[PDB]
């Protein structure tokens, strides 16, 4: 149905060890598909997914292109960084970036995004409208006029109402076999005495694509989200994830408690039970 | 495709 | 900004005595992004273990997945060891096939 491309950068200092390594890598949905890293030995765009690797020579180079001269503007980003901040040459800083587009079922950009951080604060994002920007700081501020000076946020929306939407309409077309096919969960339900009166019902979802999931158990009915222990959602190392819910709930009264499993590959609507 | 923004700089 | 990462040791698949399998860890929500992270059979150091290329979420923070093939039997005990900044001592997490 929907689905989503975008690119992270990662520039980060390292004073005493080298210049700033700049890596980026591009999604579709939670399907990692290139990446670039400036400390490779020859840095360029690799393919990461089958269906880019039809992309032709000119593609790679354009592409390589693009993130050779990143490095090199991110490394001036970071020396530019330092001065608005005020901050000495010998501590490690960290510019990120996270852009890109969503699009619907039938194609159509839903939104696209344009947001950087500096040292894990949010720095200047575009806002949804495509043609104006938030910035978080008084530095970021220096970035907005330059950026509103340039007129960014008109070349940005350009990028993503035609580009970055017409691209990803073409990686969802060779990749169809597997980014429009979603995996269900496996899903079972678990029996861990803690003490002679309670148990540990958990509650697994194992092997789904994407990683949006919902579990949450019930007592009668009734959603036990202040006590439900949830690890987040983590993945198995073969495109899908894993998750898992538990309730810790009194023994014999095991079979009040239902649980509920959402997933875009389901139905319905699962509900399960522990099952002696 | 990524995009080629011009003398974008902080 | 320092966020101190979680950690979790798990199985792709459930185990079964015998086996083969992958041995994961999975550090997220952590910043900066330097990370050490050992996977451990019985105290010492799997060698050759591989990881994903690093990454971040909505709210910044990166995660990385380090992984080897591995296969559990009922004796031989399974952990991760992880440092960041944030950690003053290596982190230690069991590996617990109902976990």
């Amino acid at each position: 149905g929907s689905h989503s491309m975008r690119y992270f950068y990662t520039a980060m200092s390292r004073p005493g060890r080298g210049e700033p390594r700049f890596i980026t890598v591009g999604y579709v949905d939670d399907t990692l598909f290139v990446r670039f890293d400036s400390d490779a030995t020859s840095p360029r765009k690799e393919p990461r997914a089958p269906w880019i690797e039809q992309e032709g020579p000119e593609y790679w180079d354009r592409e390589t292109q693009i993130s050779k001269t990143n490095t090199q503007t991110y490394r001036e980003n970071l020396r530019t960084a330092l001065r608005y901040y005020n901050q000495s040459e010998a501590g490690s800083h960290i510019i990120q970036r996270m852009y890109g587009c969503d699009v619907g079922p039938d194609g159509r950009l839903l939104r696209g995004y344009d947001q950087y951080a500096y040292d894990g604060k949010d720095y200047i994002a575009l806002n949804e409208d495509l043609s104006s920007w938030t910035a978080a700081d008084t530095a970021a501020q220096i970035t907005q006029r330059k950026w509103e000076a340039a007129r960014v946020a008109e070349q940005d929306r350009a990028y993503l109402e035609g580009l970055c939407v017409e691209s990803l309409r073409r990686y969802l077309e060779n990749g169809k076999e597997t980014l429009q096919r979603a995996d269900p969960p496996k899903t079972h339900v678990t029996h861990h005495p803690i003490s002679d009166h309670e148990v540990t019902l958990r509650c697994w979802a194992l092997g789904f694509y994407p990683a949006e999931i919902t579990l949450t158990w019930q007592r009668d009915g009734e959603d036990q989200t202040q006590d439900t222990e949830l690890v987040e959602t983590r993945p198995a190392g073969d495109r899908t994830f894993q998750k898992w819910a538990a309730v810790v709930v009194p023994s014999g009264e095991e079979q009040r408690y239902t649980c509920h499993v959402q997933h875009e590959g389901l139905p319905k609507p699962l509900t399960l039970r522990w099952e002696p | 495709e990524e995009n080629l923004l011009d003398f974008v700089r902080f | 900004i320092q966020r101190t990462p979680k950690i979790q040791v798990y199985s792709r698949h459930p185990a079964e005595n015998g086996k083969s399998n992958f041995l994961n860890c999975y550090v997220s929500g952590f910043h900066p992004s330097d990370i050490e992270v050992d996977l451990l059979k019985n105290g010492e150091r799997i060698e050759k273990v591989e990881h994903s290329d690093l990454s971040f979420s909505k709210d910044w923070s990166f995660y990385l997945l380090y992984y080897t093939e591995f296969t559990p039997t009922e004796k031989d005990e399974y952990a991760c060891r992880v440092n960041h900044v944030t950690l003053s001592q290596p982190k230690i997490v069991k590996w617990d096939r109902d976990m």
